[PDB]
RNA sequence: GCUGCAGUUAAAAAGCUCGUAGUUGGAUCUUGUGGAGGGUUCCCCGCCCCUUGCCUCUCGGCGCCGGCCCGAAGCGUUUACUUUGAAAAAAUUAGAGUGUUCAAAGCAGGCCCGAGCCGCCUGGAUACCGCAGCUAGGAAUAAUGGAAUAGGACCGCGGUUCUAUUUUGUUGGUUUUCGGAACUGAGGCCAUGAUUAAGAGGGACGGCCGGGGGCAUUCGUAUUGCGCCGCUAGAGGUGAAAUUCUUGGACCGGCGCAAGACGGACCAGAGCGAAAGCAUUUGCCAAGAAUGUUUUCAUUAAUCAAGAACGAAAGUCGGAGGUUCGAAGACGAUCAGAUACCGUCGUAGUUCCGACCAUAAACGAUGCCGACUGGCGAUGCGGCGGCGUUAUUCCCAUGACCCGCCGGGCAGCUUCCGGGAAACCAAAGUCUUUGGGUUCCGGGGGGAGUAUGGUUGCAAAGCUGAAACUUAAAGGAAUUGACGGAAGGGCACCACC
């Protein structure tokens, strides 16, 4: 420490790539996509840290795969946040 | 735990001023703390402070300078009958000149040189100088 | 430090201190009264006896020299007691099967000086000083 | 920090300061209640509900879509269970280890941690029954573990 | 040592964990304006919705012109706390007055007139009195309180039941009425009633991680013994020897078999476990930490007398086994002596199964939980971000190597953070500027973990635990010398070759 800083506003990510809950004010650091692949033609919306499977309702099944943490999606784009 | 708020939060400005800082981060944000700074900086010990909220129990900032040589808390609370008064200043303040003895009365939170003119008793929180 | 300090605490205290008051040695003598039934004294600041007979008693080291000490027995316990016999010549004056008086040396325990298991002195031989048999401004009532 | 290890540690979850809906989202109250009454019905119990509408639906949680909780909804209808999951899920454990302690009577290690999730019962039973969530004459013992979980 | 002590090494943290009593416990439920008292807003009436919350009234006064208004009556869910009253024997004490010759005391005494005034004046205060109880005011602080399987509001009505004794002048027979009380239905009116989710805890979920534990199973080499084959004289062992072994042949070399024991190098200031502890293969059985999460519950917590589980090695009891090492014991040396160090032999034990035993330098000689306060480089685990090499199927499955970031974990380096008697320590720091919560424990050195009684154990012992008497030192850290059958250099024919 340089013994003098600010901490009434932070930079936007040096100062806000600590904790979660050692942020002023605590933010997730996960978010939501609207997706709409082929293999299930439907605009689906799904969170970034699946933790189950999400299934399909056309030719496949499967979309995700709970691993530790985020989840890994497959072949499909959709992509979004939007705006969280 | 943290059992009694006010006590951790004190050792903190405590510690920070004797490094040499002017910003500091003190949580979690009880109300008993915001009316005794209220006190602490019409005598002029800190400057103006900024209560950050949270629905949590917030956060609170402060501004000070080097005039404060230390707040201490005085726990478990004993009450105090106007006669008792002069035992307690005597050992807790390094003069009778200057220094601040805090309580609560039921005429609310406030120096001892104020409760004496409104003959209140109370129980007595911390101090400081 | 390192304790409670709470407000219903009062017990936690006050019994705490009743006990570790008897680690303390002088305390546990007093409230015992195993001081009384061992003392030869009953906490009484003289008593009387009857002597049984002078001895020598040898200093220990550095100091070498003979003590010329008496040996008696209580009026009122009959148990027995070494008493130191003051300045130069002062033995004579005690003559064997009499009364003396005797007194602690100011130690209030424990052997004084050079010499050892001696804690008493002896004061007047027959309702007459030691100070006035050697000085000379009183005689042997005899 | 644990209350049967040595442990600390840092992984809770933390919302954001936010609250809205947020916008962009559908199924407004009553929608969500009938997709949920349909899950219980399942064996799904409540932390497991919330999950399954979090990760593959439009909610963010189930209690600013609704002005209740997830479990206050299934009880006011009376489909709610007699005792928590959580409780539950403690005894449930339990009896595995006291099989396991009978089919093997060296694993010392075993027995040991049993005295821990055993004690973790009583603590807990001591929460609800004094708040009247459980009856006061009930116990915890061998005979009633074995009935209470089947 | 409450104010106000100490526990790494000086006397001293239970081996370790669980756990009731006890003690302690997060955040959250109202502010401005004229008059009055004091400044230049701010601290008895009122106002925004509230303002000492209400009504309902009726009996006994105040009013103003039958009619109307406002004091006293029930009280604001309950306590602690604080503030004011009441009620407190004297003496003592504090303390006012008074010249005891001054004082310790004492409660007195002082004035004008020749007596001729037949008198005058004045004191004998006041304070204090732990508690607990009695009284009134305050509403901050700390406990306690309500409608979530609804009942709060209004003359809202019904259904049902009981009862009150007043009046028709009085007294009797009857019937409603009025008042009080009790219980039942359907309907209006409430913004119709849930504070947040602790950088507190519990619980679910996901992918991983580890010489963690239990059970089963697999493997290696060595050691010892046995059989067989080959060659011939010494072999063991020590500082030097000897006991001992040996032409029915040892040692040595080769080949096969059996028994028991044991997991090398790899194996590290690395990992896991509460501690004690835990390394060959593979499978099964239950358990756990950390991390991830916009999931769940909503204070469920912290520390702990009683009580409870685990607890090295040795030892005890009953069975199995017994290679190796080996207390005891028998020998050989060394020594003046040598019951020893050294060599040979060797019982118990060492191993496994079932019961006991509860102790260790069970040592980080350092309680547990929480907050705050420097820098730097690493390592193990999880997650996330990235200019690239690298694996394969040719191509972002997930692998290896490189760089950075975020958690929690074993540790290190660095300094006028600060502390300490110093050694040292980012904790042993934030301590005469002393108070975050709580448990255990210490009081000069011996006597003594002895005496004694209690308790547990088959035994061995464990736990609990004094005094008489004795003594002025015992002990810690550090510095300078001397000494060392300690280490590194150098030197002398009073040293050697």
């Amino acid at each position: 420490m340089p013994l003098a800083k600010d901490l009434l506003h932070p930079s936007p990510e040096e100062e806000k790539r600590k904790h979660k809950k050692k942020r002023l004010v605590q933010s997730p650091n996960s978010y939501f996509m609207d997706v709409k692949c082929p293999g299930c033609y439907k605009i689906t919306t799904v969170f970034s840290h699946a933790q189950t499977v999400v299934l399909c309702v056309g030719c496949s099944t499967v979309l995700c795969q709970p691993t530790g943490g985020k989840a890994r999606l497959t072949e499909g784009c959709s992509f979004r946040r939007k705006q969280h | 735990v943290r059992m009694n708020v006010l006590a951790d939060a004190l050792k903190s400005i405590n510690n920070a001023e004797k490094r040499g800082k002017r910003q500091v981060l003190i949580r979690p944000c009880s109300k008993v703390i915001v009316r005794f700074l209220t006190v602490m900086m019409k005598h002029g010990y800190i400057g103006e402070f900024e209560i950050i909220d949270d629905h949590r129990a917030g956060k609170i900032v402060v501004n000070l300078t080097g005039r404060l040589n230390k707040c201490g808390v005085i726990s478990p609370r004993f009450d105090v009958q106007l006669k008792d008064l002069e035992k307690w200043q005597n050992n807790l303040l390094p003069s009778r000149q200057f220094g601040f003895i805090v309580l609560t009365t039921s005429a609310g939170i406030m120096d001892h040189e104020e409760a004496r003119r409104k003959h209140t008793g109370g129980k007595i929180l911390g101090f400081f100088f | 430090m390192g304790k409670c300090r709470g407000l219903r605490t009062a017990r936690k205290l006050r019994s705490h201190r009743r006990d570790q008051k008897w680690h303390d040695k002088q305390y546990k003598k007093a409230h015992l009264g195993t001081a009384l039934k061992a003392n030869p004294f009953g906490g009484a600041s003289h008593a009387k006896g009857i002597v049984l007979e002078k001895v020598g008693v040898e200093a220990k080291q550095p100091n070498s020299a003979i003590r010329k000490c008496v040996r008696v027995q209580l009026i009122k316990n009959g148990k027995k007691i070494t008493a130191f016999v003051p300045n130069d010549g002062c033995l004579n004056f005690i003559e064997e099967n009499d009364e003396v008086l005797v007194a602690g040396f100011g130690r209030k325990g424990h052997a004084v000086g050079d010499i050892p298991g001696v804690r008493f002195k002896v004061v007047k031989v027959a309702n007459v000083s030691l100070l006035a048999l050697y000085k000379g401004k009183k005689e042997r009532p005899r | 920090g644990r209350m049967h290890a040595p442990g600390k540690g840092l992984s809770q979850s933390a919302l954001p300061y936010r609250r809205s809906v947020p916008t962009w989202l559908k199924l407004t109250s009553d929608d969500v209640k009938e997709q949920i009454y349909k899950l219980a019905k399942k064996g799904l119990t409540p932390s497991q509900i919330g999950v399954i509408l979090r990760d593959s639906h439009g909610v963010a949680q189930v209690r600013f879509v609704t002005g209740n909780k997830i479990l206050r909804i299934l009880k006011s209808k009376g489909l709610a269970p007699d005792l928590p999951e959580d409780l539950y899920h403690l005894i449930k454990k339990a009896v595995a280890v006291r099989k396991h302690l009978e089919r093997n009577r060296k694993d010392k290690d075993a027995k040991f941690r049993l005295i821990l999730i055993e004690s973790r019962i009583h603590r807990l039973a001591r929460y609800y029954k004094t708040k009247r969530v459980l009856p006061p004459n009930w116990k915890y013992e061998s005979s009633t573990a074995s009935a209470l979980v089947a």
